[PDB]
């Protein structure tokens, strides 16, 4: 996250880190105990899908607190529309092994409705990003959860206000175009969460973008409302052998 | 009230249904007050609330 602020811990009580071999890969959000929702991106180049582990609760990556709660990854599920190296389709639903123990610092992101999302979620102008992603264009991890309220656009807008892939249906921008806030590499897979009458939703997942803070560019999220059924139905599923699990999409 | 105008007044989920009628909906973990809208917890760690922000307002 580029010009954010540290989320208060247990502010961010969604957030989930992703570890593959004890090292950072991606961000995620927890929408229920057993259920994570991250980008597809994220797992193109996993080796062992055996060694992916979920950490809920995380604040300070430097510390052990008592509040993370750390979990096997069982299953990883990508929409058959996804293609590796590709920016479309950028999401993936993970189950845990065993879920986790909801606490102060344990919740899930609400998963909205379609109907609910389109009408009225993607007019709700600002929404928060979080993430350990890089704080600077080519600079460091930040060691602490960070986030940011970035507005919503537009897809005519954005491709007005922009100057390389396309924005499709599945996804929308977010942010800024001056180079000051954003969402960066490392964000990958950590929630949009938009608020609405006292509840927070799930409208997007970093995704990606041109540079970050890049001026004259936003950043890019996959558009959840388009995956609300898909991934309702995998809720629902039986788990299947082996971690990685292409499911057809629509 | 039609679920497209201001979410046809519901908290949360709403449904057309033929006629005049509207229902509004919760999500698991709330339940649908008697005016029909508003959406209350059932459960300790609904989805969506912040426990430490909702503690410091209760
Ligand atoms: C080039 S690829 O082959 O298509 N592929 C490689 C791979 N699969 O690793 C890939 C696909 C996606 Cl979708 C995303 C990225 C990395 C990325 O763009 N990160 C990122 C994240 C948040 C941001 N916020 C801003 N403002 N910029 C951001 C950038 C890589
Ligand atoms: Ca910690
Ligand atoms: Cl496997």
């Amino acid at each position: 996250i580029v010009g954010g602020k540290v989320c208060p811990k247990g502010e961010c009580p969604w957030q989930v880190l992703l570890l593959v071999n004890g090292a950072q890969l991606c961000g995620g959000t927890l929408i229920n105990t057993i259920w994570v929702v991250s980008a597809a991106h994220c797992f193109d180049k996993i080796k062992n899908w055996r060694n992916l582990i979920a950490v809920l609760g995380e604040h300070d990556l430097s510390e052990h607190d008592g509040d993370e709660q750390s979990r096997r990854v069982a299953q990883v599920i990508i929409p058959s529309t996804y293609v590796p190296g590709t920016t479309n389709h950028d999401i993936a639903l993970l189950r845990l092994h065993q879920p986790v123990v909801l606490t102060d610092h344990v919740v899930p992101l609400c998963l909205p409705e379609r109907t609910f999302s389109e009408r009225t979620l993607a007019f709700v102008r600002f929404s928060l990003v979080s993430g350990w992603g890089q704080l600077l264009d080519r600079g460091a991890t930040a060691l602490e959860l960070m986030v940011l309220n970035v507005p919503r656009l537009m897809t005519q807008d954005c491709l007005q206000q922009s100057r390389s892939p396309n924005i499709t249906e599945y996804m929308f921008c977010a942010g800024y175009s001056d180079g000051s806030k954003d969402s960066c590499k490392g964000d990958s897979g950590g929630p949009h969460a938009t608020h609405y009458r006292g509840t927070w939703y799930l409208t997007g997942i970093v995704s990606w973008g041109q540079g970050c803070a890049t001026v004259g560019h936003f950043g890019v999220y996959t558009r959840v409302s388009q995956y609300i059924e898909w991934l309702q139905k995998l809720m629902r599923s039986e788990p299947r052998p082996g971690v990685l699990l292409r499911a057809p999409f629509p | 009230l039609i679920c497209v105008n201001e979410n046809g007044g519901c908290e949360q989920y709403c449904s057309d249904h033929t006629g005049t009628k509207r229902s509004c909906r919760c999500h698991e973990g709330y339940s649908l007050l008697a005016d029909g809208v508003s959406c209350t917890p059932t459960v300790e760690y609904p989805c969506g609330k912040i426990p430490i922000l909702e503690k410091r307002n209760a």
